[PDB]
Parts: structure tokens; C-alpha cells; sequence
């Protein structure tokens, strides 16, 4: 295994049979080596492009890509150095404590269909308030809120309400 | 791992394997011996000069029988070992007996020179083949002589190996022209010789038979002999069937043979059910059972207590690989117990399998999961060393759950969480 | 002059008559190359003539070109692309006429629409369609695992000792390989097992008109599977199952007959999942059960029950198109969706084809590894392919000289398999990372990439199980 | 795209035969090529 050993071992004539054994077998192995680091190359530079990417969207702006910045609603990210790598600290928004709540797509007032502009419909039992669809929060169904499409008869799902109208204070106060 | 301490997980630290239990040899049925019979037990016998060939082919050749007879004064062979005819096959053989004197019979081998070398029997300097020979003093000889046997006193040239000279006629050895009659310089070139009961050992007539083995290219027709053995099925085995060999497990097969068709054939080319020489069966071909062998161990730092997979395998095997029965009753319990789980992936022993589930620590195959786990009872304690186990069990998918669909609710949650969690990423390697 | 030769077979199933491509010659050079001038007069019509065309790509023979566009079926190259067509014919009937040939033709690149842009009109779709088409992503690959020395020196200690001066090439080999092994397992966790509780439907199935019964699972089957999915199994070759092979029954010439066992024979051996079918169908069935009764929000972190009508809500909210569409169509939507979901039923089960890339992932794999067995027949500059014939026939000191050249062969062989091995698997991670994503952001939530989800403003997708493999159904919004 | 045979045996008939000697090295190798061949054509069809 020693060159060295070859070269004082052996005359050139006998030593070359001897040495390209060793170069044949060795240059294979760097060969196997370099076509595992390219591979492995391959693999962190498709990280690389994953990492840059993140930094692009999580860091640089708040990533629509569900599971992208970590599991849940995400917020933000702080990029940190590492060893040969980085790593991020991503801020996510995850719903703690929930509460169940009767639903309807729509409500009439006149007979008429309400959407939600923003929100769902739901109520505490006695009375129908409709809210945004991650944290929960009440809201006075008024007009303002709501907004006209079709009547009660295709709904499926609409119940009776009352909508509140602001303007109707206004004039007769 | 090249290492004092290993870290929780499975590891593959060697390779199972079978070994063969016996080796089996095996040549075709033994039917259309050659005919050595009508040679060496023959009546009567050729005079040296003119000596009986009788080419011996299409057979399975038989030597065993001259080599081990007492019967035979000497036997030798030169090109090959006696003993390895059996195994060794020749591609043609002729067999030359004569009857020749018996201070002769040393004549007979090659690069030998005399009365019968030269002028008689000739054999090749590289001759191949093998010399027998048995006096027949009872037989040949004659009280009055047995004449009958001649050898050739003159020729016009030196005999080549494996010529015969028939010829009657009479040899001019001088100018006169003998005209076909013995005179001054004429003479029958042949000499009889007087075998009699009474002479003595190199006197007497003996029979020699000698098989030279052309070998050419050309198809072997006269091999050697077969020693067989039973044949074993049902189990791991070394087995050599006419041409080929391999290990494996012979079993009956349900398979169709053309009566002309030897061996079967993988699509992939491999040795699949071979045709027994001896019985027409089909035998299917099974490589004897192996597999990985991994370890299940917790950390070192937590315990030392292992358990181990035989990937790929029945729990059957591993008695019987080792020879249970001869060991040692310490290492006795190893084998079989009530504490060995059969999985999907292999035989896992050393794990005590449970109903319940758990999230999986260390991954085994076929969704079966191994941990450490052991149940604690103390105040104020964490789980400590106790009557721990290795246990191994459907891994849980998680807490199985449901969500109470309906038409008319939903779910909203009132407060939330901000959370920060750790996503790491490799970003370069380093500049070698 | 020379170049490589390619047929155009229209299909054995259609028709024997072919087409024959030399690749860039000039037509002229064709005749000389057939022995125009041994051969009888039969074969001298088939040299020259019309009924030549000259390509960029080269001298092609058998073919017609036809001035007509049409879509390429076959390419030659160049823009090129041949067919086989029939011109009219008459009426089916035994009769004396000429039809069906091979064409060539310059191919379309479709039909050219040309769009009346102007100064100030728009085109607003009036209806729309709720379509779903079939996305196939390889996931995993068959965990193979291979011992060098079986492989290279199999039950052979004079040979077992030659390969001890290779060094440590097995040991990195094998370290390859099982380093592919987890991967695959990780592929699979990721993609699928993106869920942490495991949720199961409720008994009743009133999803606002909506009919999911084929893509949930049937509790019913052996195995809790899905009936779409369960053509998907069906379409494919599934190497082996059971895991138990009886040995006896195996010993002999037959047994190869069965591929796995001579497989079992030479080293190799294939490590199952760990996710196991079953356990798969899970996933497929939770990541399926929470898109449906909880919306995206079991993605974020606890699952929130919504009715299914309202989710549609949110998706169209997804799109830009407002809740009031859903409702005011919700009984054609769910129509539409539920007849969209029986099409796939007929398409998966009419084509074998439409599972080609899984079928792929298979072949590759098996074609791998018979050229893997397939090498151990080969001499190298060896006396002779068998280990043990060496052994018998030579004396070491020869002996060791010819295996010797025999282990560089296989050795060359495996390194050639690995390093293929590698590279199809990096191949197989970045779609299952693709998958993974697909999941992730199409599944559990709705994606806004276009052309990400399938061609149309998407709404959402249902996963469903397959072999090393899955398919997503992604419901796409197409204006009518 | 690459034949082994000329690139390696090149109208050698003596040099083909201890080529075949090396099993389906080539016929691999061939195959890869173009099985790379048409997957640029493929990267061209889905781009455009």
C-alpha cells in the first residue's frame, strides 16, 4: 500500500505493473467520491434553493404557503447563522381555545339573502352574530357588515334574522 | 459503529446466513457401463504384433473395478491418476490386449525400447493412458507350449506408436528373392513363443490391456463412473446436480418438464427446479433462508439490554441454524422462548410484544415500532432503573380522532398562540 | 456516411406496416447501403422511388408527407411527426380499395386562435365548470438493500479474501443504499403523515349535495380503502406480497421461474416500508377526512368542524369568485363535482396508461435490477462466468488472477447500479418534495400558484393512495 | 448522443466481441443517453 515502499521495493520495469494497480484502483475511489459529492452537492444546493427561497418569502415577507413557514398561519421569520447551514426561528399563529357555534350561510331580513362580507355566521343561541373565521369575535349583523344576493327560496341553510339598519336611527332621532 | 457509545436506534451490524448442512455429489444413472467385461474376461487373447483394439465410447466408463481387483499383477498409469479416472472423462478409448512374455510387460509404457516397443506395440512418448496387466499361466500356457503367440524379429523400418503389423509374409533379408518361401536370407518374420506351465515368472504369459484416452476437442464420449448420494429434500443443502451447483432448498415441484429438457431457467436466467439424473421428479430451487440482522438497543447511557431483528426470516430457522440442542443450556434459552415476536419484516426476539400503542421510537418495518419503555411507581421519581423492558408494538398513528361534522355548526377558536418553532436547513458543504 | 435507424411502428395492435428513419443521411446514400445489386427486383422497388422524404433529421422511407397540419402523434424531429391514418373509405364491405398508410407531416402546434383585442371590451365568462384532473407523482422507491459480499463473492472464501484488498467499497456501497432506504421512509412520512391526529369520518355523509363516496375509504374491503384508490392498486405490478417464501418449495432449474426468489437467491433483497398499505390508507383517508369537515384549518393546528358548503364558500373566496356562487348553484356545483368524480372512475379504469409514471417508477426499478442479475452472466475478460468452476478447474495462484477480474466487473456493476441508484432517487425526493408541497399548501389549504393545483383557478384536492406513489384529484376552476 | 460501439469498437469486429464480453454496460449506457435525450425535449414541451 505504500508508494514509497514500491519505488525502493521494485525496479521500474517490475514497479510499474505493481504501482497501476494502486492508481487504477485508487483514482476509482476518488472517482466514487467526487460523483457522491456531486450528487450530495446537488442535494444541498436544491436545499440551498429551498433556503434562499424561504428567506425570499418567510424572512423578506409573510409566506400564503400553507406549511411553508411552519405549521400554521404564518406570521414571520428570523433568519440565524450556522455551521455550514442556516436556521430560521419562524413566528406562527396557531388557534389556542375554541368554542362550537350553530351556522347558516345566509340569514333573510325582508326575505331576501344576506352573505357575510367577512365572517360566518353563528350564534350564541339566542341571538345570531357572525364573525371572522379565525378568532372570535361577535359583531352586530347590520347592513354595513352584510351584502345582497338573491332571496331566501335557493339558500339552503338561510334562516330568519334581523338585520340591524343604522340609518333608520338617524332619521327619526 | 467504531465506537464506546451508540446512540438509540438500529443499527445493521452483520449478516445472517444459513450453512449448508452436507455436500452432495451427484452423476448420472450408472446404466451403459462399457464393456470391459468382454476385454479383460476375455477367452481369448491377441498375439502381440496383431493385437486386439476394441474402442471403448458412448458409456460411462467404470474403472473402479480394475483398480481396486486384486486380481491384476500391476496396474499403472501414466498421464493421469489412477484414482481420478472415475472423475476424469476421455474423449476416445481404445484398448490394445495382447499377450506378451512377462520379463516383456515393463516394455509397455511410454519411451520404452525393445522387442515389443520397436518392432511390436509402439506407444507415444507423451502417451496418455493407463497399462494393466495379470499373468495367465493357468490359461495361455500349454504343456507342450502354447506357440500360438508370435512377436516380429525383422521389419524395414522402426514401428510408429499404436502400429500393428499383420503381415505373413516373408521378410528378405538378403538380396535372393525369397518368392514368397523362408530360404538363405529369408525368413517369416515372426517368432513364436513357448509359454509352458512349468517356466517360470517372466516366462509366463500375461494378459495386458492398455487404455490410451485420445483427448481431443471432440465430444467426450467415455466419461468416468458416478458417485451419488440420497437425495434430501426440505432442507438447506449443497447440491450439485449434473452440470451445475448451488444451495438451496429442494422441494417437489408442480412443474411440466419436456421429456428431453434437463433444467428450468429464471426469467432472469437463474437455476429455478432441476430434473434429478437418477428420478424423474422436478425439483424447484430456493435459496436457503438468510436475511439482515439488526440490532435494537436503546443508548447505551440508558441501558444495555438489546433485542434483535432477523430480517426476513422464520422464527423456525433460528434454533436450528445454531445447533440448539447441542449447546449449552445457558445458551439454550436464546433460541426459543415465549418471549420471541414474529413480525412482517422478520423475527424480532428479545422484544415482548404489547397491545398497546405508542408513538414510534425506533422504527422496525412493516409498521411495527421498538422502544424502552418500563412503568414506574415512586414518589418523586422519575422512571428509574427497575424491571425495564424492550418492548415492540403496532407503532400509533397518533391519537385517533373524529371531528363532529354537521350541517349547521362551526368551530371558532376564541384565543390563540404564538409559537416559534425551528426549521433547519443544510445551506453548503464544506470547500474540499 | 452513417446514422442511426429508427422505426416508426404505428402499433402491432393496429397494423405491421412501418416506417423507417435514417437518421441524417441524405436519402441518396440509401440504395448503396442494400445490396440494390445482389438482391431480386422485389427488394429493388423498395430502395428507390418516390415515396421518399427528405427530413432535417434525416432520409426517411415509407412514409407520405401530407401538407395538412395535425397534432403529433410521434415525433421525428424537426418538427416532423408521423401517424398512421386512413384516408375516407368506402363502406365496410369486402371490396377492392386502397387505405390506411403512414403519413408524415409538419406538426401543429394546435389551432391558432386569434383574439379580437381591442380598444375597450372585455369577455366575462357567463358559466364556468367545475373539472378534475389526475396529477401522478412518484413518492418512494422499493427499498432495495444488496450485500456486496454475497453479491460480488457469494458462499466463496477464496474469493471473499480477494475482495478484503478492495478495501472499504462494500462498506460504503451498502451505506448508500441504506442511506436511500431512510430516505424513502422519510419521503413517505413527509408526504403523507403531514396530519398529527388521525381523523376518521362521521356516519353520516350529508356533505351539502356533495358525493365523496368513492374517495373515502369503504369500511368493508379488506383493508380500509378507498374504491378510486383500489383501481389504482389494481393497475399496478406489485413486486411480491406476504413477505414469506417457502423455501423447500423453491430448490433447483423452475423457482426463477418466480423472480423474487432468485432474487432472494444472489443477496438481494427488498426491506419493506415502514409505513405499512394499510397504515398508508390512513393517512389517506385523515388527510382527506380533516380537508373535508375541518377546511384548511387542520393544516394550522386543531381541526375545526365546518360544514362542507360553507368550505366552498372560502374556496370560491379563494379564487374571487363570492360565496353568493356557490349557494346560488349549489346543487349543479355539487353535480358537476360529483359527476366529475365518476370520470376518473372510467379513465383510470379504461387506460393502463394513466398510471404510466408510477408504472415508470416500477420498471426503471425492475429493469435496474434485472440488468444487475443479468451482469453476473458476464465473462469480463474471465475463462468463464462461474465462480466455482475457476475454483475447480484453476489452482489458485491462476485462480486468483481470473476472479479477480471478475470482482472489478461486478463491483464496476454495482458501483454503476448505486451510483444510477442515487441519482433516480434525488430524482424521486424533489417530487416527493413536490408531492410533500402539494399536499401541504393544495390539501391543506388553497394554493393561489397557477398552473400549480392543474390548469384553472384551484379549489382543493383529495389525495389518494398508490404504489410508491400518489395521486392527487385536483379540482380546478375552468370558466365556461 | 453516443453508440458505444464506434465510440469504444468503431468497425472492429475483433474489438465488439470481447465488448460483448462486458455484458450490457453499453446497452445501459445507451439507453441513459437516450433516456436523457428526450427528457430535454420534454423540459422544452413543459416550459413553452
Amino acid at each position: 500500500s505504500v508508494l514509497n515502499d514500491i519505488l525502493s521495493r521494485l525496479d521500474p520495469p517490475e514497479a510499474e505493473v505493481q504501482i497501476d494497480r494502486l492508481i487504477t484502483g485508487r483514482l476509482q475511489s476518488l472517482q466514487t467520491y467526487v460523483t457522491q459529492q456531486l450528487i450530495r452537492a446537488a442535494e444541498i444546493r436544491a436545499s440551498a434553493n429551498l433556503a434562499a427561497t424561504k428567506m425570499s418569502e418567510c424572512v423578506l415577507g409573510q409566506s400564503k404557503r400553507v406549511d411553508f413557514c411552519g405549521k400554521g398561519y404564518h406570521l414571520m421569520s428570523f433568519p440565524q447563522s450556522a455551521p455550514h447551514g442556516v436556521v430560521f426561528l419562524h413566528v406562527t399563529y396557531v388557534p389556542a381555545q375554541e368554542k362550537n357555534f350553530t351556522t347558516a350561510p345566509a340569514i333573510c331580513h325582508d326575505g331576501k339573502a344576506h352573505f357575510p362580507r367577512e365572517g360566518v355566521f353563528v350564534s350564541n343561541g339566542t341571538h345570531w352574530f357572525v364573525t371572522q373565521r379565525n378568532f372570535y369575535e361577535p359583531q352586530i349583523i347590520t347592513t354595513d357588515n352584510t351584502f345582497v344576493s338573491g332571496n331566501c327560496d335557493v339558500v339552503i341553510g338561510i334562516v330568519n334574522n334581523t338585520v340591524y339598519d343604522p340609518l333608520q336611527p338617524e332619521l327619526d332621532s | 459503529l467504531k465506537s464506546f457509545t451508540v446512540e438509540k436506534g438500529i443499527y445493521q451490524t452483520s449478516n445472517f446466513r444459513v450453512q449448508p448442512t452436507e455436500s452432495i455429489v451427484r452423476f448420472p444413472n450408472i446404466t451403459n457401463l462399457c464393456p470391459f467385461g468382454e476385454v479383460f474376461n476375455a477367452t481369448r487373447f491377441a498375439s502381440v504384433y496383431a493385437w486386439n483394439r476394441k474402442r471403448i465410447s458412448n458409456c460411462v466408463a467404470d474403472y473402479s473395478v480394475l483398480y481396486n481387483s486384486a486380481s491384476f499383477s500391476t496396474f499403472k498409469c501414466y498421464g493421469v491418476s489412477p484414482t481420478k479416472l472415475n472423475d476424469l472423462c476421455f474423449t476416445n478409448v481404445y484398448a490394445d490386449s495382447f499377450v506378451i512374455r512377462g520379463d516383456e510387460v515393463r516394455q509397455i509404457a511410454p519411451g520404452q525400447t525393445g522387442k515389443i516397443a520397436d518392432y511390436n506395440y509402439k506407444l507415444p512418448d507423451d502417451f496418455t493412458g493407463c497399462v494393466i496387466a495379470w499373468n495367465s499361466n493357468n490359461l495361455d500356457s500349454k504343456v507342450g507350449g502354447n506357440y500360438n503367440y508370435l512377436y516380429r524379429l525383422f521389419r524395414k523400418s522402426n514401428l510408429k506408436p499404436f502400429e500393428r503389423d499383420i503381415s505373413t509374409e516373408i521378410y528378405q533379408a538378403g538380396s535372393t528373392p525369397c518368392n514368397g518361401v523362408e530360404g538363405f536370407n529369408c525368413y517369416f518374420p515372426l517368432q513364436s513363443y513357448g509359454f509352458q506351465p512349468t517356466n517360470g515368472v517372466g516366462y509366463q504369459p500375461y494378459r495386458v490391456v492398455v487404455l490410451s484416452f485420445e483427448l481431443l476437442h471432440a465430444p467426450a464420449t467415455v466419461c468416468g463412473p458416478k458417485k451419488s448420494t440420497n437425495l434430501v429434500k426440505n432442507k438447506c443443502v449443497n447440491f450439485n446436480f449434473n452440470g451445475l451447483t448451488g444451495t438451496g432448498v429442494l422441494t417437489e415441484s408442480n412443474k411440466k418438464f419436456l421429456p428431453f429438457q434437463q433444467f428450468g431457467r429464471d426469467i432472469a436466467d437463474t437455476t429455478d427446479a432441476v430434473r434429478d439424473p437418477q428420478t424423474l421428479e422436478i425439483l424447484d430451487i430456493t435459496p436457503c433462508s438468510f436475511g439482515g440482522v439488526s440490532v435494537i438497543t436503546p443508548g447505551t447511557n440508558t441501558s444495555n439490554q438489546v433485542a434483535v431483528l432477523y430480517q426476513g426470516v422464520n422464527c423456525t430457522e433460528v434454533p436450528v441454524a445454531i445447533h440448539a440442542d447441542q449447546l449449552t443450556p445457558t445458551w439454550r434459552v436464546y433460541s426459543t422462548g415465549s418471549n420471541v415476536f414474529q413480525t412482517r419484516a422478520g423475527c424480532l426476539i428479545g422484544a415482548e410484544h404489547v397491545n398497546n400503542s405508542y408513538e414510534c421510537d425506533i422504527p422496525i418495518g412493516a409498521g411495527i415500532c421498538a422502544s424502552y419503555q418500563t412503568q414506574t411507581n415512586s414518589p418523586g421519581s422519575a422512571g428509574s432503573v427497575a424491571s425495564q423492558s424492550i418492548i415492540a408494538y403496532t407503532m400509533s398513528l397518533g391519537a385517533e380522532n373524529s371531528v363532529a361534522y354537521s350541517n349547521n355548526s362551526i368551530a371558532i377558536p376564541t384565543n390563540f398562540t404564538i409559537s416559534v418553532t425551528t426549521e433547519i436547513l443544510p445551506v453548503s458543504m464544506t470547500k474540499t | 456516411s452513417f446514422g442511426g435507424v429508427s422505426v416508426i411502428t404505428p402499433g402491432t395492435n393496429t397494423s405491421n406496416q412501418v416506417a423507417v428513419l435514417y437518421q441524417g443521411v441524405n436519402c441518396t446514400e440509401v440504395p448503396v447501403a442494400i445490396h440494390a445489386d445482389q438482391l431480386t427486383p422485389t427488394w429493388r422497388v423498395y430502395s428507390t422511388g418516390s415515396n421518399v422524404f427528405q427530413t432535417r433529421a434525416g432520409c426517411l422511407i415509407g412514409a407520405e408527407h401530407v401538407n395538412n397540419s395535425y397534432e403529433c402523434d410521434i415525433p421525428i424531429g424537426a418538427g416532423i411527426c408521423a401517424s398512421y391514418q386512413t384516408q375516407t373509405n368506402s363502406p365496410g364491405s369486402a371490396g377492392s380499395v386502397a387505405s390506411q398508410s403512414i403519413i408524415a407531416y409538419t406538426m401543429s402546434l394546435g389551432a391558432e386562435n386569434s383574439v379580437a383585442y381591442s380598444n375597450n371590451s372585455i369577455a366575462i365568462p357567463t358559466n364556468f365548470t367545475i373539472s378534475v384532473t389526475t396529477e401522478i407523482l412518484p413518492v418512494s422507491m422499493t427499498k432495495t438493500s444488496v450485500d456486496c459480499t454475497m453479491y460480488i463473492c457469494g458462499d466463496s472464501t477464496e474469493c471473499s479474501n480477494l475482495l478484503l484488498q478492495y478495501g472499504s467499497f462494500c462498506t460504503q456501497l451498502n451505506r448508500a443504499l441504506t442511506g436511500i432506504a431512510v430516505e424513502q421512509d422519510k419521503n413517505t412520512q413527509e408526504v403523507f403523515a403531514q396530519v398529527k391526529q388521525i381523523y376518521k369520518t362521521p356516519p353520516i355523509k350529508d356533505f351539502g349535495g356533495f358525493n365523496f363516496s368513492q374517495i373515502l375509504p369503504d369500511p368493508s374491503k379488506p383493508s380500509k380503502r378507498s374504491f378510486i384508490e383500489d383501481l389504482l392498486f389494481n393497475k399496478v405490478t406489485l413486486a411480491d406480497a406476504g413477505f414469506i417464501k417457502q423455501y423447500g418449495d423453491c430448490l433447483g432449474d423452475i423457482a426463477a421461474r418466480d423472480l423474487i426468489c432468485a432474487q432472494k437467491f444472489n443477496g438481494l433483497t427488498v426491506l419493506p416500508p415502514l409505513l405499512t398499505d394499510e397504515m398508508i390508507a390512513q393517512y389517506t383517508s385523515a388527510l382527506l377526512a380533516g380537508t373535508i369537515t375541518s377546511g384548511w384549518t387542520f393544516g394550522a393546528g386543531a381541526a375545526l368542524q365546518i360544514p362542507f358548503a360553507m368550505q366552498m364558500a372560502y374556496r370560491f373566496n379563494g379564487i374571487g369568485v363570492t360565496q353568493n356562487v356557490l349557494y346560488e348553484n349549489q346543487k349543479l356545483i355539487a353535480n358537476q363535482f360529483n359527476s366529475a368524480i365518476g370520470k376518473i372512475q372510467d379513465s383510470l379504469s379504461s387506460t393502463a396508461s394513466a398510471l404510466g409514471k408510477l408504472q415508470d417508477v416500477v420498471n426503471q426499478n425492475a429493469q435496474a435490477l434485472n440488468t444487475l442479475v443479468k451482469q453476473l452472466s458476464s465473462n469480463f475478460g474471465a475463462i468463464s462466468s462461474v465462480l466455482n468452476d475457476i475454483l475447480s478447474r484453476l489452482d489458485p495462484p491462476e485462480a486468483e488472477v481470473q476472479i479477480d477480474r471478475l470482482i472489478t466487473g461486478r463491483l464496476q456493476s454495482l458501483q454503476t447500479y448505486v451510483t444510477q441508484q442515487l441519482i433516480r432517487a434525488a430524482e424521486i425526493r424533489a417530487s416527493a418534495n413536490l408531492a410533500a408541497t402539494k399536499m401541504s399548501e393544495c390539501v391543506l389549504g388553497q394554493s393561489k400558484r397557477v398552473d400549480f393545483c392543474g390548469k384553472g383557478y384551484h379549489l382543493m384536492s383529495f389525495p389518494q393512495s398508490a404504489p410508491h406513489g400518489v395521486v392527487f384529484l385536483h379540482v380546478t376552476y375552468v370558466p365556461a
